[PDB]
């Protein structure tokens, strides 16, 4: 899974989030890709970690 | 801070380490019993070290006073980070002095071109880890909202600016979360979040603090 828009939150420790919006999909590692319900979808992932993934 | 400079021993007597089990933000004190954080920064166990420098030794200038009451501001939104501004009381009211000291909550807002004083013991490096012993400061001015935006697609609100440089190389950064943004003697952001640290093009995002004075007067003054 990648990420090319990351952001995280300056606490100990980090939230980060991918704020990244694809057609249809989230990366692959996301546990909750929320979408709109439009066609094509936008959807983006809501999972917050204490890292970002790598670049895409 | 990265990319800062030492402040030098209690020159930031406002600035507050949060320590639960370890440093994780700072904040601003604003009264002898109120300290400004980041909403993000709210933990169980919080202990407010005041007159800190050097946060692993004991210099013999802290306070350490446990935080009795967190506010969370009412329409703080963890999805957006809308709202990131946290008041914490104190459990006993501070001693000022010197070396302890409030800072002053805006009666106008800043903009774009503002120069101010960004502090905090969060990581100094841009790529990788270190954490300082002794507090870091950074002069760094507010940028214009285009900037911010532009850096941010979608993500600044009205309660956000972003401060810094878009060159890079300067920025708060990971624990210096909930510290001052000062500004002319008052205190005009929160730490609060922004892509990595320091890098080019992705300036650090702040809670706009002169958006939420009269909520933080009033809830001082109800609790
Ligand atoms: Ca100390």
């Amino acid at each position: 899974p990648c990420c090319d828009r990351c952001e995280c939150t300056k606490s100990i420790p980090p939230q980060c989030r991918c704020s990244d919006v694809r057609l249809n999909s989230c990366h692959s590692a996301c546990k909750s890709c929320a979408c709109t319900f439009s066609i094509p979808a936008q959807c983006f992932c809501g999972d917050i970690n204490d890292f970002c993934y790598k670049p895409c | 801070i990265v990319g800062g400079y030492t402040c030098g021993a209690n020159t930031v007597p406002y600035q507050v380490s949060l320590n639960s089990g370890y440093h994780f933000c700072g904040g601003s004190l604003i009264n002898s019993q109120w300290v400004v954080s980041a909403a993000h920064c709210y933990k169980s166990g919080i202990q407010v070290r005041l007159g800190e420098d050097n946060i692993n030794v004991v210099e013999g200038n802290e306070q350490f006073i446990s935080a009795s009451k967190s506010i969370v501001h009412p329409s703080y939104n963890s999805n957006t980070l809308n709202n990131d501004i946290m008041l914490i009381k104190l459990k006993s009211a501070a001693s000022l002095n010197s070396r302890v000291a409030s800072i002053s909550l805006p009666t106008s807002c800043a903009s774009a071109g503002t120069q101010c004083l960004i502090s905090g013991w969060g990581n100094t490096k841009s790529s990788g880890t270190s954490y300082p012993d002794v507090l870091k400061c950074l002069k760094a001015p507010i940028l214009s909202d285009s900037s911010c935006k532009s850096a941010y697609p979608g993500q600044i609100t009205s309660n956000m600016f972003c401060a810094g440089y878009l060159e890079g190389g300067k920025d708060s950064c990971q624990g210096d979360s909930g510290g001052p943004v000062v500004c002319s003697g008052k205190l005009q952001g929160i730490v609060s979040w922004g892509s990595g640290c320091a890098q080019k093009n992705k300036p650090g995002v702040y809670t706009k603090v002169c958006n939420y004075v009269s909520w933080i007067k009033q809830t001082i003054a109800s609790n």
